[PDB]
């Protein structure tokens, strides 16, 4: 349809605020939608939504549309909002006096809260009408709107205050910046772990029994960098989950799956070396081939039971307004769980493996000083990394995970996500820590030439 | 850096005895395995006696009873007091040391070897 250059700016504004979907999706009420929040129908029939879409677009879309087609739909919604604004004696005086950029901020509010909701801002609207930008920005910052949706409102208020697109220019610079850093993190995890996996499979010297456990670690860390970290990066750079409610449950399960398998494998490796370093002869006899494959299967079976079973059975769901809101919203994929699962998952994933690894590696330090310049220094710094890097990466998260479940207000969501990325970073550190043998080095060099 | 010296090798008649001595210089981690390996012409390398820093032993069952391995208190040396020699024990005996300074893997220290031929 007819596009303008103003029209494209208000399109990119909400593309950032609300997201763009070029395929039919469901909104918070289960209603079929496309584009930037364009309701197709309240009918539960996907074909009926496809008929409404084809009538409006003027093409057999079969549910998929282009960006230009989404802008056609978007501009119609903007025209309707504007016609509403002009019929309302509370919004027309303010609207008529605003420049085009601040005029898009007001339309943004109406898309978020509705015509009636925005008309209740009597005093802020009067201040905007009188071009009292800083005073209007202060008053709006005190709003219920600001406290409910601070990031959205910071961007909109900056638009009222300055009349520029700076808040959205800055958001997009940040988005590309983190996307770079995320892709780098994804590269290190995948490369380092795929390098360890192939080194074991193409070298008979490396196919020992201890390194069979390290293959489990490298595999639990490989799925992390292929499925968990990449999709977890989409929530950071785009502020939303973009893949529907069903994939949020699966992604969350694969997340808890791999984190459980990876840390418990560090626990098995910690036990393995303890037996070989202390009682190497009973070690070589009791730990058979099938027993080593017995532990790894047990680790993964436990990991599936604590991830796919409770999450898909909705046992992990909290029952507050904040939690139920995120569950009904496909665009929300926050890790919000009840107290029982938050503790039970933390114990099975982190706290039990921490206690074993801490106790085991402390006793290796004990029996080393009993049977004594000395090389005890080079082995102590080694233990300091195996436990230091592990603890430093996951301890902040699993402290916040248990606390936040009881006191939701103490752990900010920003800080909570950050602690979870420290743990994500362990999947890159593990191949550096556990594959430092001369056998790996001769193999790594033989793989890269 | 770390070198291990290898003494006690020689030729002896069937039924005699020997006493291999291996002294390892350099610094090593407190938990280790000092062992002896033999390779006869033809057949590949095999272990005879290993001794852990705690005291636990492991003797090849074709070799146990006749052979005894020991460690020195406050000295990085291993002694293989061997008796009742048989002509099937003609092999170069190697001194091996398992270092556990890096906790995740084993770090082998090998030796040059001492020839041992048993006559009749
Ligand atoms: C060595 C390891 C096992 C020690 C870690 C113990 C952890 C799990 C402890 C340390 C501090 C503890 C928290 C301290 C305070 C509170 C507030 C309380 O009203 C509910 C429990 C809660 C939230 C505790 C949960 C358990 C907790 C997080
Ligand atoms: O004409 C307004 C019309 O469209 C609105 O679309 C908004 C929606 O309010 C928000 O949730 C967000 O997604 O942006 C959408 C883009 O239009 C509403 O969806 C609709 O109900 C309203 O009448
Ligand atoms: C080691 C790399 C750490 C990067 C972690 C970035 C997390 C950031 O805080 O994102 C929070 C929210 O914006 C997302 O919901
Ligand atoms: N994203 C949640 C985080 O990865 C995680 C992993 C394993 C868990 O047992 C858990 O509670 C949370
Ligand atoms: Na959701």
């Amino acid at each position: 349809d007819y596009k303008d250059d103003d029209d494209a700016n208000i399109f990119e504004m909400l593309r950032i605020d609300e997201g763009l979907r070029l395929k039919i999706y469901k909104d918070t009420e289960g209603y079929y939608t496309i584009g930037i929040g364009h309701l197709l129908t309240k009918s539960p029939s996907l074909n009926a939504a496809k008929s409404e879409l084809d009538k409006a677009i003027g093409r057999n879309t079969n549910g998929v549309i282009t960006k230009d087609e989404a802008e056609k739909l978007f501009n119609q919604d903007v025209d309707a909002a504007v016609r509403g604004i002009l019929r309302n004696a509370k919004l027309k005086p303010v609207y008529d006096s605003l420049d085009a950029v601040r005029r898009a901020a007001l339309i943004n509010m109406v898309f978020q809260m509705g015509e009636t909701g925005v008309a209740g801002f009597t005093n802020s609207l009067r201040m905007l009408q009188q071009k009292r930008w800083d005073e209007a920005a202060v008053n709006l910052a005190k709003s219920r709107w600001y406290n409910q949706t601070p990031n959205r409102a910071k961007r909109v208020i900056t638009t009222f205050r300055t009349g520029t697109w700076d808040a959205y220019a800055a958001s997009q610079q940040w988005t590309a910046g983190m996307g770079l850093l995320m892709a780098l993190i994804v590269l290190l995890i995948v490369a380092g772990n795929v390098l360890v996996i192939v080194a074991i499979a193409k070298t008979p010297r490396l196919q020992t029994l201890t390194n069979l456990f390290i293959m489990s670690l490298a595999s639990a860390d490989l799925v992390m960098g292929l499925l968990v970290v990449p999709f977890g990066a989409t929530i950071v750079v785009w502020g939303r989950w973009e893949y529907g409610s069903f994939f949020c449950e699966l992604w969350t399960s694969v997340d808890v799956l791999c984190v459980t398998a990876s840390i418990e494998t560090l626990c098995v490796i910690a036990l393995d070396r303890y037996l070989a370093i202390t009682s190497p002869f009973r070690y070589q006899s009791l730990l058979t081939r099938a027993r080593a494959r017995g532990l790894v299967c047990t680790v993964w079976a436990i990991s599936a039971l604590v991830s796919f079973l409770p999450i898909l059975m909705h046992w992990w769901r909290a029952e507050s307004d904040e939690a139920r809101r995120c569950y009904n919203d496909p665009k929300c994929c926050d890790f919000v769980t009840n107290r029982a699962y938050a503790i039970a998952s933390s114990v099975v994933s982190f706290y039990v493996p921490l206690c074993i690894m801490a106790f085991v590696y402390l006793r290796v330090f004990r029996e080393a000083q009993k049977q004594v310049a000395l090389r005890e220094q080079k082995a102590l710094k080694t233990l300091g990394i195996i436990m230091g890097v592990f603890t430093l990466c996951w301890l902040p998260f699993f402290l916040a995970n248990v606390v936040k479940a009881f006191h939701r207000e103490l752990v900010p969501d920003r800080l909570f996500v950050f602690f979870n990325w420290l743990g994500y970073a362990n999947s890159a550190f593990n191949p550096i820590i556990y594959c430092r043998s001369p056998d790996f080095r001769k193999a790594f060099q033989g793989l890269l030439c | 850096q770390v070198q291990l010296q290898e003494s006690g090798g020689g030729l002896v008649q069937a039924g005699g005895s020997l006493r291999l001595s291996c002294a390892a210089s350099g610094s090593i981690f407190a938990l280790n395995i000092m062992g002896w390996y033999r390779q006869a012409p033809g057949k590949q390398r095999e272990l005879v006696a290993a001794i852990h820093s705690g005291g636990t032993t492991n003797y090849a069952n074709s070799v146990k009873g006749r052979f005894t391995i020991s460690r020195d208190n406050a000295a990085n040396t291993v002694y293989l007091q061997m008796n009742s020699l048989k002509p099937e024990d003609t092999a170069v005996y190697y001194c091996n040391v398992k270092d556990f300074g890096a906790i995740i893997y084993d770090y082998d220290y090998w030796g040059q070897g001492t020839q041992v031929t048993v006559s009749s």
